[PDB]
């Protein structure tokens, strides 16, 4: 039957949080392009390795339906990571502090939300995600570029997540 | 004092076994005088603003603080206003009017879950509570290895019935407890109680 | 997107089922109580007793963007509402079982009517009951029951498909 | 004179996307005559509010104001929370029964932006986008239209998408002018309907 280890109300709220955050990052990316003509993340590609911008994988999602402890676990680690990267940007600058703060609270709660659900259903690993290695962002420019990059990665991460979740919503 | 006060926590459940809407309330202060409760009602439309046909009063039995409206008096799948009135030799009181469709408050009983008739596996089967078989239902099945740490594992949005349902991933104890409960799909209704625990053994 | 609110269609589908279960109860009772078990055997009497088949002129979507299909569903239910009333209870052993089926059919017809009014889809000419076949003798009432129950049943099987489509849960 | 506080009732909350804060209002009952104080208290919980999670900062009410607002910075959206109000008077205390909601389940929606289109007889073309602050929410809309006449009857269209670039509505022959309105609601999750948008008075073709 259309059984699933995850409630549907929860999955729909996750999909809504994904869209909300996707709209927050878009605002951030718009601001950075308007305020600092930093508009194409591709141009900044190489600074990801240089700055150490972590990547959050989702290897465990297109291959499971009634057994998904690993999938939620990754979704969480990822959101948790970007929650840290956005914090590391120390607000980027006064002009961007507000826009970025919205993005970071929204990402933090989505991550929290996912954790508490995992606990409720009995999935929460004893091991809390050892917060990923956080980047430096030593100058104004590093923070501005870092922002464009982090936003770009968050974006890619959420597009995949959206597909994974959209799928689970109809089992 | 002796004036009857306005009753509260009025609820009604549609009983499919007796095919009657059963309503119960809270009278409150035990007055020392010959009082009486009458479950009054009238057919209406959504939001209960249209005072429609009066439904025969249901006079509560002597001790019991509840009355049952037989289905011959209800119009199922349409809203109705219900309230209870207390008549005492020193005054009257009424409860706030409740607005329901008897079919929205159907009292469900748990589904018939059984082991059917592979390593670390179990096969189940379930049919719904017969009197409600006409209702499209959705169910949750919960299972746990019977151990000192009671941790419930859930399966959601299961169909009302399954001929054979293979469940696996059961090796954390030799025996597991299983229960299932159901609720009306897509329309108003309350969850049914969880079925009595089934204690089954996963194939070795 | 539809001209009808999903909650209405979903309640319609449930009433159909409730009613299909009521008719089965009826047919079980008639088979248990009077060994009248196979409607096929009585087929020929649909003539003698004058028991009509409620028409459902393929109502997926007609000259009406739904105004009409509901109109037919209502006419049919309305008809069986009458046929079942003409059986004057069949007999004391069956009165209860039939009364349940009758009430459930009446309400379903009512419910559909009121929805149609709310949407302004109600037929302009309100239904006047047709010529109701008389069920003179006990046997005519017993066989009539099996037959009406059998027609109502076929009427609801089609109605379920029609409504199940309009819905798509 | 002076009487002790009555337990507050009709407590409700609505999530305001404009201000990004949960606003709760209640009914204090009978005046007490004493300098009385109300504090909206709450804690994060889980569904059914059995779980006693973290304490959210008390929200104290301005004098004579029978409402308090909890800022977003204090809310954990998409998780349930228990909320109740407490009346403290010099002669006693009372509390309202606890309410259990997820701020996002009581979002207050404003109607969609419905406009006519600047382009066979009896046709109209429409376009609608949802209320911007709520664009991230999947919504479902109902559109109602009627010819301007002697006690016109509303004709409805249900389960419409949240936005449409161009939506052709035809067969409108009863009058030279029709009124149209549209309202939306959160799709598949808890939410109230938005108010109907202000009537559009459009002339069909011919
Ligand atoms: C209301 O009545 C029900 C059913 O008798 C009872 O279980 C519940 O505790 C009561 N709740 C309140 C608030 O009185
Ligand atoms: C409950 O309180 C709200 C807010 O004051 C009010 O709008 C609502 O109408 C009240 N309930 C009723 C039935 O009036």
């Amino acid at each position: 039957g259309p059984a699933s280890s995850l409630p549907q109300s929860f999955l729909l709220k996750c999909l809504e949080q994904v869209r909300k955050i996707q709209g927050d990052g878009a605002a951030l990316q718009e601001k950075l392009c308007a305020t600092y003509k930093l508009c194409h993340p591709e141009e900044l590609v190489l600074l990801g390795h240089s700055l150490g911008i972590p990547w959050a994988p989702l290897s465990s999602c297109p291959s499971q339906a009634l057994q998904l402890a690993g999938c939620l676990s990754q979704l969480h680690s990822g959101l948790f990571l970007y929650q840290g990267l956005l914090q590391a940007l120390e607000g980027i600058s006064p002009e961007l502090g507000p826009t970025l703060d919205t993005l970071q609270l929204d990402v933090a709660d989505f991550a929290t939300t996912i954790w508490q659900q995992m606990e409720e259903l009995g999935m929460a690993p004893a091991l809390q995600p050892t917060q990923g290695a956080m980047p430096a962002f030593a100058s104004a420019f590093q923070r501005r570029a870092g922002g464009v990059l982090v936003a770009s990665h968050l974006q890619s991460f959420l597009e995949v997540s959206y597909r994974v979740l959209r799928h689970l919503a109809q089992p | 004092g002796y004036p009857p006060a306005s009753p509260s926590n009025l609820s009604c459940l549609m009983h499919l076994t007796t095919n009657s809407l059963v309503c119960q309330w809270e009278p409150g202060p035990e007055t020392h005088l010959p009082t009486s409760f009458i479950l009054k009602s009238f057919r209406s439309r959504a939001d209960c603003q249209y005072q429609g046909d009066t439904i025969p009063d249901c006079v509560a039995k002597k001790r019991q603080n509840n009355c049952s409206i037989p289905r011959k008096n209800l119009l199922l799948y349409q809203y109705m206003a219900i309230w209870v009135q207390a008549e005492n030799m020193l005054g009257s009181s009424e409860s706030p009017k409740l607005c329901l469709d008897p079919m929205d408050v159907v009292k469900l009983e748990p589904p018939m879950l059984q082991a059917l008739d592979q390593p670390g596996c179990l096969w189940l089967s379930w049919k719904p509570w017969k009197p409600s078989e006409y209702m499209e239902q959705e169910c949750e099945l919960r299972y746990q290895p019977q151990l000192k740490g009671a941790n419930w594992t859930l399966v959601f949005h299961l169909p009302s019935s399954k001929d054979q349902f293979e469940l696996c991933g059961l090796h954390q104890a030799p025996v597991y407890t299983l229960q299932m409960r159901c609720i009306r799909s897509s329309l108003p209704g309350f969850w049914s109680p969880w079925s009595p625990g089934l204690q089954l053994r996963p194939t070795m």
